[PDB]
């Protein structure tokens, strides 16, 4: 019923994206933070080329050059010993990013098998709301979902109650708590309001009428 | 009686040689701190200035009257002196040395003196205009830094910012401690360890630099070594609270 | 009652305090490794802010802090044990403080951070995700608070366990029954069993040691000829005392970067357990976890967040 | 052994026992022959004057590091200077749970955090306009009728695409 609609609030959060995008710097602030954590992880390792270490200095051949081989050869040892462990601490960071990569590259996948390849049930695991799909848009070092949800905005205050007892049989909503405009009753599901006639289709009986807590006397129409 | 004013963004030269394009790199050397009291001198009726790590000097000679420099550290007769003349768009240093009276100045009442020398070891020769000329000392090296800007003002500095790329390199290796000028608005400045974040432009251009200690917001881009911060609140660095003076105990007296 | 840690000791150590007090020798050996401190304490504020964002991405999962009103009339449901009580001056309920009793300085070199959210304020969190799991039952997390009965809750809750909706309908009393004396068999358990908590002393106490083993790294020899800086400034001749205080920053440079690699290890344990709770909310309390023994043994209905200290209860 | 002062940072030298920090009066009793006191983590903690046998602490004297409060160059240019986990005794000034704070007056309406200072203190430049800092509140304070028989079910919804 409201097929165009849909398109329009589509097409503006689209348009909205590239205003996210443009105007905003932390808008792929997890994007752009992999990225440079990379960035600067490699450029420390080459700074750590330009630490002395506890070295005379940071130039092997100037070592050399300087110094007779019987010291110059502690003198890269130490040296070498520091940039050793320089690699280690990096290529360990490295390996405990890489594992922060690799669980939000299975959640990625766990996002795409169920919310691209499917409609994941998880709240909020594709975005606040209730999901509907999502679209891989792939950026260096990353991906970007864009993550379509259903939100709803506007509410009105009505009257419920769990049964009806209409020949003093119970009546339970299958789906849909019971619901009343003020004069009528009706049957709508949880996230969108649309009244149903309270007919037998929709509701199954269950016990009587003293057992049940919030009950209240209703009319039953007879299809 | 100096009258003191704000040196704005005065006081950035090249640091050395090697170029650089786009790149916010970060240095600390004997600089003029941003912000700081200029001792305004004028020729009214020439004292010894300290020049304690670095000495900044700057003039507005339309005329070319302020062309010289006598610079040392005993000045007894036994001490070479940075002696610079700049006549016939030359420029002449020599460190000899010659006898100073009680009051030595040059002929100067309202529009030179040299006699023999003792020992002399160094021989070199080469409003609208605001030429600029720090002074400074680094592993022996007498550096000179010029920049002339055409501007029309004369109250005050003006509010920009401008480099100070080098001329010269004078490898006199002699200690410095006091120097004194030889004579219509000129200033001095002193060079002190502090810490800029250059900014390079595309054609290798300093086109701003910005102080490290200044204020907590210059320090912040000092530390994340950028110009444009964001929102947010930035850990700079630490503080401590030190101790008084001390305290010592100790048991005493006891009994007799 | 699932217990899960969720934050940690946001400890924040600054290195070159931690190395080099009142030191001009140790500070400029120090200078010559450069990057490693400055790294170190970049890792750290990450971790810092990143529990704080565990701190969120669990609690601060509800738009607008709900108020539950003072009438209760849950159709037999006693939530007087986990609704916050005003009497005390902060708003933590009774189970809340069990817990905080349960569980059991930062001037070494360690100053660690207050939480972004102080304990009034998760106990906030907590009350106004609870609430909302009350009163809103589960849209709070999806879209605006929508006021629904509890006993309607339960018109939808049993139906995700493929339990009919008229269990509770026909048997609410002896459902509530059951609940209250539940609630107070976990009230019992908390007071005499110790291992309820497991995980929760778990974190804490592997903090604690963190903390300690870090602290006693400075008074550990590293093959030095003691571990106090000022003494071998005082004693030693210079050309030696370099070379100690060079043993003491490999040394205790080596311990504080296994300190933060061990950090960083259990960051990541306490990240993965973080958004375990997160998606446990958000399913389980936001919701209704279809996840087979996600929730705890069995069909499960609901859930309700119980915060305590560096951590969250189910 | 001169004097010895409460309450000011200040070196201590007690029997040969050296360090750095402050001495502040407590009610901690002391067997007669224990001397000095100690923590779980074999750090001094408490020490008796030899002099007068009362107990004083020893405490860190500030540590803490210094933030700095900004908005972006795009907004202000205006800073606000947070000493973290001090009181505000050593170093207008608004002191905090998180620590001494400075160049940002406390507001006593609570707004939206947007960024965040510690223990639930936030700071912004808007309200002329200037820094401040105050205590956070998460969201308009909201209170949901709860209902005997009442339901607000959505009559409309919106389908945005985060
Ligand atoms: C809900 O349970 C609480 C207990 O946590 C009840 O409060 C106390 O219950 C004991 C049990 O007999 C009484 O002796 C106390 O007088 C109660 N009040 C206190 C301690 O302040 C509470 O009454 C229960 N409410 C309902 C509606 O069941
Ligand atoms: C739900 O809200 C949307 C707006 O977000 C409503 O769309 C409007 O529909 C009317 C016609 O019924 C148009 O005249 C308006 O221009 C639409 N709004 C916009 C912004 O274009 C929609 O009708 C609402 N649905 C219900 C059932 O109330
Ligand atoms: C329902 O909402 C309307 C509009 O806000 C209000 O006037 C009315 O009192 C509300 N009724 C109940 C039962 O809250
Ligand atoms: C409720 O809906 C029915 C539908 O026929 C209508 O007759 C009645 O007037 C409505 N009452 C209110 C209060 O909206
Ligand atoms: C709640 O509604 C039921 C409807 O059957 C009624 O019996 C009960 O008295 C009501 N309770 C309150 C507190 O309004
Ligand atoms: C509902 O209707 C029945 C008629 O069979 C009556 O006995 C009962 O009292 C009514 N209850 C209410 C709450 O109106
Ligand atoms: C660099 O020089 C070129 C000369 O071709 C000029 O076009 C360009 O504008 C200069 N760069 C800047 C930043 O002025
Ligand atoms: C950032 O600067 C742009 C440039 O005009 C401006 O449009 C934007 O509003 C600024 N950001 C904020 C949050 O005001
Ligand atoms: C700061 O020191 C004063 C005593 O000078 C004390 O009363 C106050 O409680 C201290 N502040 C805090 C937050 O403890």
């Amino acid at each position: 019923e409201n097929q165009k609609l849909i398109a329009n609030q589509f097409n503006s959060a689209i348009g909205k994206i590239q205003d996210s995008l443009s105007s905003t710097a932390s808008a792929l602030g997890k994007l752009q933070n992999v990225v440079n954590q990379n960035a600067q992880a490699l450029n420390t390792l080459v700074k750590q080329l330009s630490s002395n270490f506890g070295a005379i200095s940071s130039v092997l051949n100037d070592i050399l050059s300087r110094l007779d081989p019987p010291e110059a050869e502690v003198q890269i040892d130490r040296l070498i010993t520091g940039r050793l462990q320089s690699l280690q601490t990096y290529v360990t960071q490295q390996l405990i990013r890489a594992a922060e990569i690799r669980a939000s590259a299975n959640l990625a996948a766990t996002k795409m098998s169920e919310c691209v390849l499917g409609q994941s049930k998880r709240v909020d695991f594709c975005g606040k709301g209730y999901h509907l799909m999502s679209f891989p848009q792939s950026a260096p070092h990353g991906v970007v979902f864009l993550h379509v949800t259903y939100v709803p905005a506007q509410e009105k205050n009505f009257t419920t109650a769990p049964a009806i007892c209409h020949d003093g049989k119970a009546h339970f909503p299958r789906e849909g708590v019971f619901v009343s405009n003020g004069t009528h009753w009706f049957v709508t599901q949880r996230n969108f309001y649309e009244p149903q006639i309270i007919t037998t289709d929709n509701t199954f009986v269950s016990g009587n009428c003293d057992v049940v807590i919030g009950i209240v006397n209703n009319t039953v129409y007879d299809p | 009686p100096p009258a003191y004013t704000n040196s704005f963004t005065r006081g950035v030269y090249y640091p050395d040689k090697v170029f650089r394009s786009s790149v916010l790199h970060s240095t600390q050397d004997l600089f003029l701190p941003f912000f700081s009291n200029v001792t305004w001198f004028h020729a009214i009726h020439n004292p010894v200035l300290p020049f304690n790590d670095g000495v900044y000097f700057a003039s507005t000679e339309k005329s070319n009257i302020i062309r010289g420099w006598i610079f040392g550290t005993t000045l007894d007769s036994k001490t070479q002196s940075l002696l610079i003349v700049n006549n016939a768009t030359n420029v002449v240093i020599k460190v000899c040395e010659f006898q100073f009276c009680n009051d030595p100045f040059l002929d100067v009442y309202y529009h030179g003196v040299y006699s023999s020398a003792n020992n002399c070891t160094f021989e070199y020769v080469s409003f609208k205009n605001l030429r600029e000329f720090v002074f400074k000392n680094i592993d022996g090296y007498f550096k000179i830094y010029s920049k002339h800007t055409p501007i029309n003002l004369v109250r005050d500095l003006p509010q920009g910012f401008s480099a100070l790329e080098p001329l010269v390199d004078l490898p006199i290796g002699i200690n410095i401690t006091r120097f004194q000028t030889l004579l219509a608005a000129y200033y001095v400045g002193y060079l002190q360890p502090r810490t800029f974040l250059l900014k390079y432009n595309e054609n290798g251009t300093i086109t701003d630099a910005v102080d490290c200690a200044l204020d907590p917001l210059s320090e912040t881009k000092c530390t994340l070594k950028s110009f444009t911060v964001e929102k947010g609140i930035y850990q700079t660095s630490n503080f401590r609270v030190q101790p008084t003076e001390s305290i010592v105990r100790f048991p005493n007296i006891t009994n007799l | 009652t699932e217990i899960l840690p969720v934050s940690m000791t946001k400890t924040s150590v600054d290195c070159t305090m931690y190395i080099c007090g009142d030191s001009t020798e140790c500070s400029n050996l120090l200078l010559q490794y450069g990057s490693f401190c400055t790294q170190l304490n970049r890792a750290l504020t990450g971790i810092a802010v990143e529990q704080d964002k565990n701190t969120q991405e669990v609690f601060a999962q509800v738009k607008q802090i709900y108020k539950t009103p003072p009438i209760k009339d849950f159709g037999g449901f006693n939530f007087s044990q986990i609704l916050p009580d005003p009497s005390k001056p902060s708003k933590r309920s009774f189970i809340e403080d069990l817990l905080f009793n349960k569980v059991t300085q930062k001037f070494n070199g360690l100053t660690v951070l207050p939480p972004l959210l102080t304990d009034e304020m998760i106990a906030q969190y907590t009350s106004a995700l609870l609430a909302g799991t009350i009163t809103s039952g589960w849209t709070f997390g999806a879209g605006a608070a929508l006021q629904i009965p509890f006993a309607m809750q339960m018109a939808y809750r049993f139906n995700g366990i493929g339990v009919t909706q008229n269990v509770l309908y026909e048997n609410q009393k002896l459902i509530a029954n059951q609940f209250n004396s539940a609630i107070g068999k976990i009230q019992d358990s908390l007071s005499s069993t110790a291992s309820a908590l497991g995980k929760l002393q778990n974190v804490v106490n592997q903090n604690a040691q963190a903390l300690n083993t870090l602290v006693k790294q400075l008074s550990s020899n590293f093959g030095a000829i003691s571990s106090v800086l000022n003494d071998i400034l005082s004693r030693l001749d210079p050309p030696e005392a370099e070379v100690q205080i060079d043993r003491l920053i490999t040394g205790r440079l080596q311990s504080l970067q296994t300190y933060v690699t061990q950090q960083l290890i259990r960051a990541a344990e306490i990240r993965a357990s973080a958004n375990l709770a997160a998606t446990k909310m958000s399913e389980c309390v936001l919701g209704q976890s279809k996840r087979v023994d996600f929730c705890g043994k069995g069909y499960h209905l609901m859930s309700f967040p119980q915060s305590a200290p560096h951590g969250v209860v189910f | 052994s001169t004097n010895l002062v409460k309450n000011k940072c200040v070196n201590f030298n007690f029997n040969g026992l050296t360090g750095t920090g402050v001495l502040t009066e407590s009610n901690k009793k002391f067997l007669p022959f224990q001397q000095f006191g100690r923590d779980i983590a074999d750090t001094t903690d408490a020490v008796r004057d030899p002099q007068t046998l009362e107990i004083l602490d020893i405490t860190p004297c500030s540590f803490g590091g210094v933030s700095v409060i900004t908005p972006g160059t795009n907004t202000s240019n205006q800073v606000a200077v947070l000493y973290q986990g001090v009181n505000c005794t050593e170093v207008n000034v608004f002191q905090t749970r998180a620590g001494c704070l400075i160049g940002a007056e406390h507001v006593n309406n609570s707004y939206e955090c947007d960024i965040p200072i510690g223990a639930g203190i936030c700071a912004s430049y808007q309200t002329s306009q200037s820094i401040i800092a105050y205590t956070m509140s998460l969201g308009a304070e909201n209170s949901v009728a709860y209902s005997n028989n009442s339901i607000a079910i959505p009559t409309n919804f919106t389908i945005s695409v985060t």
